[PDB]
């Protein structure tokens, strides 16, 4: 009888869009309702309860809310840094104890602004051997897509993002490399729509 | 700390002498919850006697309803025995039909 | 208000080591409807209304498994009071609580209640605020900051305000022609002869629901307290209730003397005599 | 229905 | 949090017993296990208060726990099946209600542990292009041919662990997507100036921590046994 519905189960957001997680519930009588965080390897992270409709909960770009049917958590101007999985759960007064009734929960993937894109596919060869290569796409913009190869040989990782807070840098790349050698880097992300001003040097 | 307990004994129909009916012994105002009630007939016990379940007055005070079916007579004499730690010996409590 | 739905809990400890027995029995009004007592092999809850039945086997788990964990918590409870009040294992101590919410002459939340007694006596009570406790002594300070601390008076106010007041209004609808159906008294006056202060008046009601009634005799001056022996209501156990008040002393005669009956289920209240 | 008593709800 | 859960980690096989650790917070006397299947959600397990269970939730009749009187649990799991690979967390209660969950612990069973191999690990020096072009200098770490999935890797740059200009993937690649029991891939990325890089001084090593099999099981094989380990590649700063 006691259920946690979370809707959408997943949330592709831009950078800046701000966007807001729904949390249906049916309980027995209401302890509390509870937002937890889950970063990937890690535990749900505590983030704030609310007991009462009209009850409002504050931490950052995220504010919870509280009616008697569902909690809503509503995330402003959305960063990277927001990107995990937020945890719906509900204590009931119609049980014993403090246990809790977890949602399936909002798996939150935020797009980051890219400022400057200058797009382009390197070579890297190993710290040992002279043969063994890695290509690397690098410096693409927030709406460039890497394509996975047809080819069993060659491994093309997904797109990923570092900080370079030094410098107030971020940047985008993906790393492709094959079984076999004379594997071109110029060809290596053949399979996706890369950009036109892509930059392959000599 | 203790208190002692106010017994009444009465039928659950108006004495229909000849017709049958209910036996009731009922105990209130006493602490603790421990007690004793026999519903007898001619100073034996009724062999088969149910209660109400334990509950408590607004002072905390215990409350319990004895209870059996009977059919009394013009000849019939009926009691209730009841014994609390707040008594030194049983209450032996007789039934009159005009209380 | 017009309906109330109540708890009571009785919590007792045994005589030595021996475990602890908890009972709960459930009330709407006067009628009983449901039972838990933690001394049995296997301990259910129990039906004790005929309108509770309906009740899904869910709704029976739910109440088993409170009452189960209740048993091992007050026991804990008990242990923790003794402390308190530094007595031994060889006594035999009770903790009671009456738990409800009372519902308006509407139907709405009229105020709600939480109150625990040790031994007898008040221990610690919720106040009309449902946000604050009255604790009578030290000891019950030692409980009231405990309770402080595991938020116990928010989530009475979130009980009593909603779960509460939806399943009395749920048990009121299920058996509304037994809990709001009002019995009135069957009235009768008896005469009990003597000869020496005179013979003596037995004003009865009986077989009415719910539980409160006035009897009063009137020799016309008022009611007169002094001279009337006023037995206090008894269940007859049809889930009916019994009362009569006497009196004694023509000092005059019995036709001047008039029983006064109020009570819910009587369009106004009656006017009774002794009719030779 | 009874309240469910939660964890610490001792006296 | 507070909480402690030990092993993080754990690759056994089918048919046998594990054992979980679990330390509530300091000052909890509670004990919550739950179970995360892969792509699904906290299941509600059993409770524990004071050394004494509580409530229960769909706990398997193969499961069993117990509340110590020091307050920490343990939950056992036996005549393991492939099934019962989840994160497995425990949590502890506050006197105000929240629960508290600990890292958990990530368990994997195997039919046979025939199929366990460790990573192999290379790091990939910047390109000149990429320097000229850039003023910057990105490092590609590959993990491969490890299985199963449980791997940490990190960047460690003149023998502290670095963290701004990383990236590694979050999820491995299947090397052999069809295999089913197939071996895995993971990138990591770690971009520097390109003035950084080119002082030789400054030393690159890239750190990935394996979780395999260790102690649970016996190796009856050629190869070593494939233990919980780290395995290491570096590089140094290039003058050009
Ligand atoms: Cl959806
Ligand atoms: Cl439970
Ligand atoms: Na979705
Ligand atoms: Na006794
Ligand atoms: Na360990």
């Amino acid at each position: 009888e006691d259920q946690v519905t979370q809707s959408p189960e997943a949330l592709r957001l831009q950078e800046g869009e701000s966007s807001s997680l729904n949390c249906s519930y049916t309980v027995s009588g209401l302890r509390g309702l509870f937002w937890y965080r889950q970063d990937p390897g890690k535990g749900p992270e505590f983030l704030f309860t609310l007991y009462s409709a009209g009850e409002e909960k504050e931490k950052e770009r995220l504010k919870a809310t509280l009616t008697k049917k569902e909690s809503f958590l509503h995330i402003t101007a959305p960063k990277p840094e927001d990107s995990a999985t937020y945890l719906c759960a509900v204590q009931d007064l119609g049980t014993s104890g403090s246990r809790l009734t977890f949602g399936e929960g909002t798996q939150l993937t935020v797009n980051p602004n890219i400022q400057n894109p200058d797009p382009a596919v390197y070579q890297l060869r190993d710290s040992k051997s002279s043969d063994k290569s890695v290509c690397l796409f690098t410096d693409f913009d927030s709406q460039t897509n890497v394509s996975q190869s047809k080819d069993s040989d060659v491994y093309i990782t997904d797109k990923c993002v570092l900080d370079m807070r030094s410098m107030d840098f971020k940047s985008n790349s993906a790393v492709a490399w094959s079984n076999k050698s004379d594997f071109a880097c110029a060809n290596a992300f053949n399979n996706s729509i890369i950009p036109e001003d892509t930059f392959f040097p000599s | 700390i203790q208190r002692t307990p106010k017994i009444q004994v009465y039928s659950r129909h108006p004495a229909e002498n000849g017709k049958s009916n209910f036996l009731n012994c009922y105990v209130s105002g006493f602490h603790p919850s421990d007690i004793e009630v026999d519903l007898l007939k001619n100073g034996e016990r009724i062999e088969k006697v149910e209660h109400s379940d334990l509950s408590f007055s607004k002072d905390w005070s215990f409350y319990l309803l004895y209870y059996t079916e009977f059919t009394p007579t013009e000849k019939d004499e009926y009691a209730c025995r009841v014994n609390h730690v707040t008594l030194s010996q049983p209450k032996i409590v007789k039934w009159d039909r005009d209380m | 208000g017009s309906h109330s739905m109540r708890y009571f809990y009785t919590a007792m400890s045994r005589p030595g080591r021996g475990e602890p027995r908890f009972i709960a029995v459930g009330y709407v009004d006067d009628t009983q409807f449901v039972r838990f007592d933690s001394d049995a092999a296997s301990p259910r809850t129990e039906p004790r209304a005929p309108w509770i039945e309906q009740e899904g086997p869910e709704y029976w788990d739910r109440n088993t498994q409170i009452f189960k964990t209740n048993t091992q918590t007050y026991r804990e409870s008990l242990r923790n009071l003794r402390g308190y009040y530094n007595q031994s294992e060889a006594g035999s101590h009770i903790i009671q609580r009456m738990y409800g919410c009372d519902l308006g002459p509407d139907g709405r939340l009229l105020r709600g209640h939480d109150q625990s007694a040790y031994d007898g006596k008040d221990y610690i009570a919720l106040n009309e605020d449902l946000s604050s406790w009255t604790a009578a002594d030290t000891a019950a300070q030692i409980t009231q900051r405990k309770w402080e601390a595991a938020r116990v008076a928010e989530q009475r106010r979130a009980y009593l305000e909603g779960l509460c007041v939806e399943w009395l209004r749920r048990y009121l609808e299920n058996g509304k022609e037994t809990l709001q159906r009002a019995d009135p008294p069957k009235t009768h006056v008896t005469h009990h002869p003597v000869s020496d202060h005179e013979a003596t008046l037995r004003c009865w009601a009986l077989g009415f629901y719910p539980a409160e009634i006035t009897l009063t005799w009137q020799r016309d001056g008022e009611d007169q307290t002094q001279d009337t022996e006023l037995v206090e209501t008894r269940p007859a156990g049809d889930r009916t209730f019994q009362k009569w008040a006497a009196v004694v002393v023509p000092s005059g005669e019995e036709q001047r003397y008039t029983c006064h009956v109020q009570h819910e289920g009587l369009p106004k209240p009656l006017t009774l005599r002794w009719e030779p | 229905h009874p309240v469910g008593e939660a964890d610490y709800f001792e006296y | 949090s507070g909480v402690t859960q030990t092993p993080k980690h754990l690759i056994t096989a089918t048919g046998q017993r594990v054992t979980l650790r679990c330390s509530p917070r300091s000052g909890d006397l509670s004990v919550y296990w739950y179970q995360q299947s892969l792509d699904q959600g906290l299941q509600f397990l059993i409770q524990y208060y004071n050394g004494e269970e509580r409530a229960k939730g769909n706990i398997l009749e193969r499961f069993s726990a117990q509340q110590f009187p020091d307050l920490h649990s343990e939950l056992n799991l036996s005549s393991l099946e492939l099934g019962d690979s989840a994160l497995y967390f425990c949590a502890s209660s506050a006197r105000s209600g929240e629960l508290f969950f600990g890292e958990g612990s990530r368990l994997t069973v195997l039919e046979d542990l025939k199929n366990v191999f460790p990573p192999e690990v290379a790091v990939f020096e910047p390109s000149e292009a990429e320097i000229s072009h850039t003023q910057k200098a990105t490092l590609v770490c590959l993990a491969t041919g490890f299985y199963p999935d449980h791997v940490e890797l990190s960047w460690w740059v003149n023998g502290k662990e670095v963290h701004s200009g990383v990236c590694t993937d979050p999820q491995p690649l299947k090397e052999q997507p069809a295999l089913n029991d197939s071996r895995y891939a993971l990138s990591s990325r770690l971009r520097v100036s390109a003035t950084f890089w080119q002082n030789p001084r400054n030393h690159f090593r890239c750190q990935v921590q394996f979780y395999g099999l260790s102690e649970n099981d016996e190796w009856t094989q050629d190869r070593a046994k494939p233990v919980t380990q780290i395995v290491s590649a570096e590089a140094w700063g290039r003058a050009d």
